[PDB]
RNA sequence: UUAAGAGUUAAACCUAGCCAACGAUCCAUAAUCGAUAAUGAAAGUUAGAACGAUCACGUUGACUCUGAAAUAUAGUCAAUA
């Protein structure tokens, strides 16, 4: 769901702009995926699952008598002043899907404007879906992988 | 869950010891993943210091090395497992010692065999109320292991000018707790349980001034 | 803001005063007559500093500036000259210090407002013979040539050819003796290339700048992965910078055609393929566009591609 | 004629041999590239990971 | 009928459909395009003179013969001069 991740990404810019330390964000599949590829790339200090009401202290099994309660809990980093998860952007936005293959991928990674995106930044993170995984996008073009250009985090 | 968790703190990388059932009873695969990944952290410029620390805070720290693994491999004559045991142990202990990045160890709780270990090797060792401190193994027919002899006879502030207070800590096994550990010189620093987050949070923060030489 | 503004020198000098009705004069020209000093009945400016050559290997280039524009000497002394308040030659009431500590650098800068261009450096006829010889005779490589005298490798192949055209040339008695006086009265205005010094001998590691490379790309990597000159060749999709030194530094088939008696001329066959060969239909004119294509035949005539 | 014929009937059974080739030598290096992405990096070390999550 | 499908053209019978506000029908305007030319950072925009490709026409309209292929710059009839 493109609209739940646009969501997410305007939220922990809110959330980014008043520096609270801890928020949370849906639980699914894909917010996971996502929210561990930024605690990967160091833009989340940690990532715990958790209730509506905070993040769980011990391990609580997900049900349908419980789904309906269950979040994703997100630490955001600052250092020197400064947020280190500035912007979060949608580049594939839901009324307009990007799908490229691996050599326009490895176009904008180098530096070059692909229908309309602006290229690969020195500090960003570029992800990209494939096969309903969310991965870097350096890492899909080592794995020679076409698919979806996701979001843009800085 | 794994044995032991890295995790980041804004320039500080924390080792936690993450098992609480056994007391964070040190072993082969905890030793060698903490070598490997100090390792890995003596050569990045953005690390600064490591923390190392426990899940089982209050408790325990690290309740000693988990020898009883060493002697079921010598009631099977496997000897060589035994080896490697002690190779990591002690390689991880030389590893700390000769560390040229600060390690800060929160010593809250149990604090014994290889934890003085991995306690006693650093400049920053903070004790707490709840520390522990003991060197038990005249009892289990074993040696003083992971470089005590080396350290106790230098650190000890009280009654060592001949290695003597280290002689009675080692021979008897008595259990030091808190504040004594500190004016023993088996801690550096004091720091109330309370307060270790904090300072975790302090210790994730500051940089050297410019230069950028954490060393 | 910009005007008109007559190219004045930027030093002091005497301007005209009252002038008489007829001299119809100009500044400009006082002050290139007070540059250049009285002229001979030859006409000669002797006075000027920079009239005559150098003979020491050390350029003599002009500096306006740590002079203040006073280019007069006496040509024998050669000590420095003033024009005093009488029309008369004279020694400056105070001697310069800027002109005495000039640094070695710019000693070899031709022109004082451009740092970045100086000149190079002569090679003495007897370095020049010593690589004719290693190349032509001993058979030595000229990378270890380059390497040993340190001069970059094309240089080296030039002055091979140009000593070989000498040879050829002094076996005909084709250098005249105006030929050589000219060409020692140069070889002794510029300084002499010294192989051993470090700094007078030209740097052997120099590679073009690609248009691949020269875009900035970063990569964020676990903070302690090692990332050297291989690996960055390797996401530019370039051969490493280092091959690239190693590689500076070093079928079709044919029919030629029946001649006959009294035939001029004799036809090659070059094989090709079709869909590669051959004039394309519709190509583009540009014979009335402003880069029409121009080249040059064997013979040097400027012909129409 | 017979030449041009049989030297096409040759060249499009060799391309055809050449591209089973050329397919059977890529599904050899892409596989090898892809498991050389996969030995184990001390480096990867210092990556933050969730597992049991 | 045609070498050949098809309301393509001709004949008969039926069914009541078909297109259209994502623009039908109608009207106006225009030969079309390129690895061609212009321009611009580029997407594009412009031109369609030159080079090349395709179409249509040879004063206007319809028909016919021959022919593998023509409503042919042919022939017939008519119009205009
Ligand atoms: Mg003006
Ligand atoms: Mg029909
Ligand atoms: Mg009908
Ligand atoms: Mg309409
Ligand atoms: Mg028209
Ligand atoms: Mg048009
Ligand atoms: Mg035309
Ligand atoms: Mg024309
Ligand atoms: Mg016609
Ligand atoms: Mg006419
Ligand atoms: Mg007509």
């Amino acid at each position: 769901s493109l609209v739940k991740l646009a969501n997410t990404c305007a939220h922990l810019q809110n959330c980014s702009k008043v520096r609270v330390a801890l928020t949370s964000i849906p639980y699914t599949k894909l917010q996971l995926q996502f929210a561990y590829n930024l605690y990967q790339q160091g833009f989340l200090s940690s990532l715990q699952k958790g209730s509506t009401m905070g993040p769980d202290k011990d391990f609580v099994e997900v049900t349908p008598d419980n789904i309906s309660t269950r979040r994703l809990w997100v630490g955001l980093k600052y250092r020197d002043n400064k947020p280190v998860l500035s912007s979060c952007k949608l580049i594939s936005k839901p009324n307009s899907r990007i799908h490229l293959p691996m050599e326009d991928m490895k176009k904008l990674c180098s530096g070059v404007t692909i229908r309309n995106i602006k290229p690969l930044q020195p500090g960003e993170l570029i992800l990209v879906r494939a096969h309903n995984n969310i991965m870097d996008i350096n890492e899909a073009i080592s794995k020679k992988l076409d698919g979806e250009v996701l979001c843009r985090v800085k | 869950a794994p044995p032991v968790l890295f995790t980041v703190q804004d320039t500080a990388r924390v080792i936690t010891l993450n098992r609480p059932k056994k007391l964070n009873a040190l072993n082969a695969e905890m030793s060698e993943s903490m070598f490997k990944t100090l390792n890995e952290y003596a050569k990045s410029d953005t690390t600064n210091l490591v923390i190392l620390k426990s899940s089982n805070r209050p408790r325990s720290f690290c309740a000693g090395g988990d020898v009883a693994t060493v002697a079921i491999f010598n009631f099977n004559k496997e000897f060589a497992k035994s080896i490697k045991f002690f190779t990591d142990e002690y390689s991880l202990n030389f590893q700390i010692a000769t560390y040229l990045k600060p390690i800060v160890t929160f010593m809250d709780g149990i604090t014994m065999g290889g934890g003085v270990g991995l306690s006693i090797h650093t400049p920053f060792r903070i004790a707490t109320e709840n520390t522990k401190w003991a060197m038990p193994e005249m009892d289990i027919g074993f040696f003083p292991d992971v470089g005590s002899t080396f350290a106790l006879p230098r650190i000890v502030t009280l009654a060592n000018s001949n290695s003597q207070m280290a002689l009675y800590l080692c021979l008897t096994g008595e259990v030091v707790t808190g504040a004594d550990a500190y004016m023993l010189g088996l801690a550096s620093h004091y720091v109330s349980s309370e307060n270790l987050d904090a300072l975790q949070k302090r210790l994730g923060e500051i940089s050297p001034p410019f230069n950028n030489d954490p060393q | 803001f910009s005007r008109r503004r007559i190219a004045y020198p930027f030093y002091p000098f005497k301007k005209l005063g009252r002038q008489h009705p007829k001299k119809h004069d100009t500044n400009l020209k006082t002050a290139m007559r007070q540059f250049l000093g009285p002229k001979n009945y030859k006409g000669e400016y002797v006075m000027n500093k920079y009239f005559t050559v150098p003979t020491n290997h050390v350029p003599n280039y002009i500096k306006p500036d740590l002079e203040r524009g006073q280019s007069l000497e006496h040509p024998v002394t050669k000590k420095p000259l003033q024009l005093r308040y009488d029309g008369t030659l004279g020694p400056p009431p105070v001697e310069n210090k800027r002109l005495q500590n000039i640094f070695k650098d710019r000693l070899l800068q031709p022109f004082p407002s451009n740092p970045h261009c100086k000149t190079n450096y002569v090679l003495s006829p007897q370095l020049k013979q010593s690589i004719f010889e290693e190349i032509t005779v001993e058979g030595l490589s000229a990378q270890q040539v380059s390497q040993k005298y340190g001069l970059k490798i094309p240089r080296v192949e030039a002055i091979v050819k140009l000593v070989s055209v000498e040879n050829s040339w002094n076996r005909r008695n084709r250098v005249s003796s105006d030929l050589k006086t000219m060409d020692e009265t140069l070889y002794r205005m510029f300084p002499v290339f010294d192989s051993d010094a470090s700094f007078k001998r030209e740097n052997l590691s120099e590679i073009p700048v690609p248009q691949k490379t020269l875009a900035s790309r970063f990569l964020t990597i676990a903070e302690s992965e090692p990332f050297g000159p291989v690996d960055a060749a390797h996401v530019l999709e370039l051969e490493p910078a280092v091959e690239t030194l190693r590689n500076l530094s070093t079928n079709t088939k044919v029919i030629y055609g029946e001649l006959v008696e009294g035939e001029r001329s004799q036809y090659k066959f070059t094989n090709a393929k079709v869909g590669k060969v051959g004039y394309r239909y519709g190509s583009g004119n540009r014979d009335n566009k402003k880069d029409r294509r121009i080249g040059f035949n064997k013979l040097g005539q400027m012909v129409y591609i | 004629l017979i030449e041009a014929f049989r030297k096409e009937e040759a060249r499009l059974l060799h391309k055809h041999e050449y591209l089973q080739k050329r397919t059977k030598e890529l599904e050899k290096a892409k596989e090898l590239e892809l498991e050389k992405l996969n030995k184990e990096k001390s480096s990867d070390l210092t990556i933050m990971t969730l597992d049991k999550m």
